[PDB]
């Protein structure tokens, strides 16, 4: 089948550089146009570079035009994207795409890698700061924990060292002064909590952090 | 560039119904060599865009035949016979009549069930969070359909904008709810400056704001 | 929307 893998994404610092590349098998690489497309979170794909199969042709997206460029190789059917001067918005998912042709124009990108992913931040590591979400100022009580500060990405919130799921949402991790925040909500009976403990412990890999916060009303 | 316009921006379903998405372009997509180069496209959480129609109505390898498309100019639809748990998903059209190749902002096909209220929870900074000089106050949202939903959170009786951050889940899987956490953050001092915190949620379950509040002298 | 090279 047609294959593309990205590869070469990472963390880079704004005004930094990057070098993506793209694999390609199962079909003769060096007939086919070959194009960059990213895509920001919640939002739809962006085109960003095209490069013709014999490479006459190059075009970008205004949005890079001078900070990035596009090449290939064909003997090693392997397409390139070189990132100049990074910028913050440039954080995306980098998917390398075919271009299909019948005859002389290149008309659909038909097939699309699973992407790299590029994130542009002059963050450090931090340990996130946890914070208890107390209620006090039915039959059911909400509990939550607010994960605020942190960097990089992920973070993994389980309640009662997982005893506790069926009722748990996790929200998604948004940035926030450059550093990511997050918050987990609990709902239990109310002849549970607080006669009995509610605790969220939140796991930060990258900053070998563990942190237990046992829950008290107000 | 060539503007693309999807609607609805999120088309509820129960699998086995029709469903049908529109796309709209500012300009023709008809080329000057006869074709019209518009294409449709399904992403799947985690996944890449897969391409499922091109050409306004030309079926890819292996898509399946509840999958058709149709349209002309700048008016194009994607319909669906009967939807199956796999076309769950973002529907992205796109055209390449005109450099730079655009996409629409997607149409996000989930599952329709009854409506629901939140369930709406609010609370205090913490003494921790205070002690390092902030104040986050936040509202949970928890378990509400339709996704569309707007919060206000008032201070003292008055509306507050600043250090808002809003984040939903996705629909969830056990009871096809979504939820969301909306999070104020202040200053210790401006924080220590009010008394009154309340967060407000309109939702198309009532025409009333469901309003939950505390007084930080009594926390 | 581009040029095939031939």
């Amino acid at each position: 089948e047609v294959k593309l893998v990205e590869s070469g994404g990472g963390l880079v610092q704004p005004g930094g550089s990057r070098k993506l590349s793209c694999a390609a098998s199962g079909f003769t690489f060096s007939d086919y146009g070959m194009a960059w497309v990213r895509q920001a979170p919640g939002k739809g794909p962006e085109w960003v570079a095209f490069i013709s199969n014999l490479a006459y042709s190059i075009y970008y997206a205004d949005t890079v035009t001078g900070r990035f460029t596009i090449s290939r190789e064909n003997a090693k059917n392997t397409l390139y994207l070189e990132m100049s001067s990074l910028r913050s918005e440039d954080t995306a998912m980098y998917y390398c795409a075919r271009y299909d042709y019948d005859n002389i124009l290149d008309y659909v990108m038909d097939y699309w890698g699973q992407g790299t992913s590029v994130t542009v931040s002059s963050a450090k590591t931090t340990p996130p700061s946890v914070y208890p979400l107390a209620p006090g100022c039915g039959s059911s009580v909400t509990l939550g924990c607010l994960v605020k500060g942190y960097f990089p990405e992920s973070v993994t919130v389980t309640w009662n060292s997982g005893s506790l799921s069926s009722s748990v949402h996790t929200f998604p991790a948004l940035l926030q002064s450059g550093l990511y925040t997050m918050s987990s909500s609990v709902t239990v009976p109310s002849s549970t909590w607080p006669s009995q403990t509610v605790t969220c412990s939140v796991a930060h890999p990258a900053s070998s952090t563990t942190v237990d916060k046992k829950l008290e009303p107000s | 560039d060539v503007v693309m316009t999807q609607t609805p921006l999120s088309l509820p379903v129960s699998l086995g119904d029709q469903a049908s998405i529109s796309c709209r372009s500012s300009q023709s997509l008809v080329h000057s060599d006869g074709n019209t180069y518009l294409h449709w496209y399904l992403q799947k959480p985690g996944q890449s865009p897969k391409l499922l129609i091109y050409k306004v109505s030309n079926r890819f390898s292996g898509v399946p035949d509840r999958f058709s498309g149709s349209g002309s100019g700048t008016d194009f639809t994607l319909k669906i016979s009967r939807v199956e748990a796999e076309d769950l998903g973002v529907y992205f059209c796109s055209q390449s009549t005109h450099v730079p190749p655009t996409f629409g902002g997607g149409t996000k096909l989930e599952i329709k069930r009854a409506d629901a209220a939140p369930t709406v929870s609010i609370f205090p900074p913490s003494s921790e969070q205070l002690t390092s000089g902030g104040a986050s106050v936040v509202c949970f949202l928890n378990n509400f359909y339709p996704k569309d939903i707007n919060v206000k959170w008032k201070i003292d009786g008055s509306e507050r904008q600043n250090g808002v951050l809003n984040s939903w889940t996705d629909q969830d899987s056990k009871d096809s709810t979504y939820s969301m956490s909306s999070t104020l953050t202040l200053t210790k001092d401006e924080y220590e400056r009010h008394n009154s915190y309340t967060c407000e949620a309109t939702h198309k379950t009532s025409t009333s704001p469901i309003v939950k509040s505390f007084n930080r002298n009594e926390c | 929307q581009f040029g095939h090279d031939s």
